[PDB]
């Protein structure tokens, strides 16, 4: 029922929608912000639109009304949230229902269920999954730090649901920080704590559910090696997990998933320590390292996102899911985004003008065309992806190899990127062998080993061009003055 | 068109090579673009 | 000539396969091959006749790489390195163990200016932007930016080669590519490789050497529509040569108009 | 090096901008280049 199709989102996961939908023979169409006026996503629907000559790019991409203003304006039978705007959010997905449109994703109830850290908690419990022990619900009223104490056991930490806390009162008074953070960032401002569970692996699971009935899992995605808050590599399937355990978390991604009558992809996310696993949240949407999946299963993930949207059925001619058996990971593949993230310099975005830009290709290479290309400008308002890189082959090695070297042969100038952290990280014996967990990056402090590299060629360029335009001393500036050949005998 | 529109941005010009065309560097829809044009003066 | 290949064949049958393929194995082990090579073969209904060997990678290997997973090339450098194929270095699978996820396809990005007969173009590639996501891969060769095509080499820009579980898919991506990629300097093939990519013809599986030459209308074309591409001719000549009946100033600085609407 | 070498081509020289600042066009090898020089008038 879908002729035609909006995507509210911006960058790499805009033009990936867009390549599915073109090749469903589905019509694309595109929104973008007053920053956003030249940006590559722009340029690769069919129609795009300005949302608001008015609304700041910081807000343009979350105001309800409007896009869906623009939605109507265009007989949109569809909108693609994409992640992390407009995408877990109920009143958008209610809103859109009623003026007709048909939001490509789960269920209002599989969103409003999962929006919450505190909603979602009990489902997983009711639907028999391990979690991780914690506040039972949130807590308001304050002196809300002296209590939950000596009770639980010894590692501990503040979460606030949708800083570690090891106790010794380190908690009333690391609770002055709270005022301006999840007021501002996060949705409805609770916080609730937890067991600290140290040293975990963290694994994710992509499921897929049509609107008949039928779910399947492709998988696990192995989402360790992170910085901080926020992933840096992922590699799927997990190389440093027992058959068992991947099999046990999968059947929990599909017991919770089964249990609430999921619909569209989703994402269990778990935790791993030895041999318990425990649940984190679910992701009601598309990650941006679904690719990782498509490489080792061959199904198309967002391809069926828009078939499941429409009303097709997983075993039916048009999306085609194997029966779950048939369903099979062949080979490794890692993820990595570009980003203009400077190492040496405390990790900034950067910002500017590209100069000159290179890719990679070729066997076991894929690329996902984000904010960078030659012309571009990187601006400061949007999280700097200027490429998403996959590689993939039968050998984890081999495609770990395959991402260096294309790390290595890449080429972008005019802003700095993570290609320096990027390639120390995929050279490591850490990362090499598979083992690795969530500390990874604390554990290992070669990785921020950055030493900005010597290059003949920019050097030369800069000397040639100081004497083109200012001269060389004592030598009667002039322009540079024909001379005979004269062959050099040899 | 309604929601289709160009983009153009021109970068510089390059004085004539020998056949006297000029190198216009230009920008449209984030593409980099390059077009010659033989000067008439 | 090729113009196209698929992998594993959409038409042959599953025991049909097994023989072409149970034949490959006893030649090339009846002469003990080593290193890669291919077997060409001639199919027509049931029986088959052996035309060809190709000692040596081909081309179109990059489908099989796809379909399989597996690295001819690199397989290729291992082998004469001298290692166990089932060794460490390769880890190939035993024949038993070897198989094929979904449908791979391949197409040369010429200069073959199909509308000039075919005639290999040449010249300075002014804009070169190909394509990818989902299952495809491109492999370089000629193209890039400011790149220089010279008459004296079979011309190829780039490799473009799509892979999915349904032929169809590979088929729909393969397509989507090559009306994204935009090549400008040199005329190219793309809309020739549209045309065939798009036929009812190919994508059914069912198709012949004959294919083409009983195709009409694979050669119907109108050549490039642009809106984009002519204006930028006329916004540069402008510049330069002027407008015959104003100013030849500069653009001169206009006070900002406020539009009623 | 050897069988390592650079081929350089100088595209333009802009004009200086608001502080002087000329930019540079090159080509060195199969890569557009651009280069920030300090003019002194
Ligand atoms: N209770 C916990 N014990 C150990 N590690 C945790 C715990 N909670 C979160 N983490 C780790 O820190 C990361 C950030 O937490 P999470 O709530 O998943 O943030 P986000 O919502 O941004 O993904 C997680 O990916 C997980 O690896």
């Amino acid at each position: 029922q879908i002729k035609k199709l909006l995507v509210a989102n911006r960058g790499e996961i805009a033009i990936r929608i867009f390549r599915a939908a073109a090749e469903l023979d589905i019509s694309t169409v595109a929104i973008y912000s007053n920053e956003d006026k030249s940006s590559l996503h722009r340029y690769k629907a069919d129609e795009s639109y300005l949302v608001g000559s008015d609304l700041g790019p910081a807000e343009s991409y979350l105001n309800i009304e409007r896009i869906i203003d623009v939605a109507k304006q265009a007989n949109v039978d569809a909108i693609h949230p994409g992640y992390g705007f407009l995408s877990e959010n109920e009143q958008f997905a209610r809103r859109c229902a009623e003026e007709g449109i048909k939001f490509i994703g789960p269920h209002l109830e599989h969103l409003d269920m999962f929006g919450d850290k505190v909603k979602a908690r009990t489902t997983a419990i009711k639907a028999d999954l391990p979690v991780i022990p914690g506040t039972d619900g949130p807590i308001k009223s304050y002196e809300l730090a002296k209590e939950f104490a000596e009770e639980a056991g010894f590692p501990l930490m503040i979460k606030a649901t949708s800083r570690i806390v090891r106790e010794e009162s380190e908690l009333e008074d690391a609770f002055h920080r709270a005022k301006s953070e999840a007021e501002k960032s996060f949705g409805n401002s609770e916080v609730y704590i937890e067991r600290y569970i140290d040293n975990p692996k963290h694994i994710e699971v992509q499921v897929i559910g049509d609107e008949h009935g039928n779910i399947v899992h492709l998988f696990e995605r192995d989402c360790s090696v992170q910085r901080r808050h926020q992933k840096v590599v992922e590699v799927a399937p997990s190389v440093g997990l027992s058959p068992t355990l991947r099999q046990r978390i999968c059947d929990a991604a599909i017991q919770l998933m089964e249990n609430i009558k999921y619909v569209n992809a989703g994402t269990v996310e778990f935790l791993v320590s030895g041999d318990e696993f425990f649940f984190i949240e679910v992701n009601p949407r598309v990650q941006v390292e679904h690719t990782i999946t498509e490489m080792v299963t061959g199904i198309d993930i967002v391809k069926t996102q828009i078939l499941v949207a429409a009303g097709a059925d997983l075993f039916g001619e048009e999306i085609n899911m194997p029966q779950q058996k048939d369903i099979t990971t062949l080979g490794y593949a890692i993820q990595c985004r570009i980003t203009t993230e400077d190492p040496l310099n405390d990790f900034m975005p950067d910002t500017g003008t590209i100069i000159a830009y290179r890719s990679s290709g070729g066997f076991g290479v894929r690329l996902d065309a984000g904010d960078g290309f030659q012309g571009a400008e990187i601006s400061p308002y949007y999280d700097s992806l200027l490429v998403k890189l996959s590689t993939h082959a039968i050998s984890f090695k081999q495609a770990e190899e395959e991402m260096v070297r294309s790390l290595r042969e890449m080429r972008i100038r005019g802003v700095k990127t993570n290609i320096p952290f990027l390639i120390n990280v995929m050279k490591n014996k850490k990362f090499t062998s598979g083992d690795y967990t969530t500390k990874f990056i604390e554990e290992t402090p070669e990785l921020f080993d950055i030493q900005p590299s010597l290059d003949r060629g920019t050097k030369t360029l800069e000397y040639i061009g100081n004497v083109t335009i200012n001269g060389f001393p004592n030598v009667e500036k002039r322009p540079k003055p024909d001379y005979e050949l004269a062959s050099i005998p040899t | 068109d309604k929601g289709k529109r160009l983009i153009i941005k021109l970068e510089t010009i390059s004085e004539p090579d020998e056949n006297g065309n000029r190198t216009i560097y230009y920008a449209m829809n984030g593409q980099a673009r390059r077009i010659y044009i033989k000067d008439e003066n």
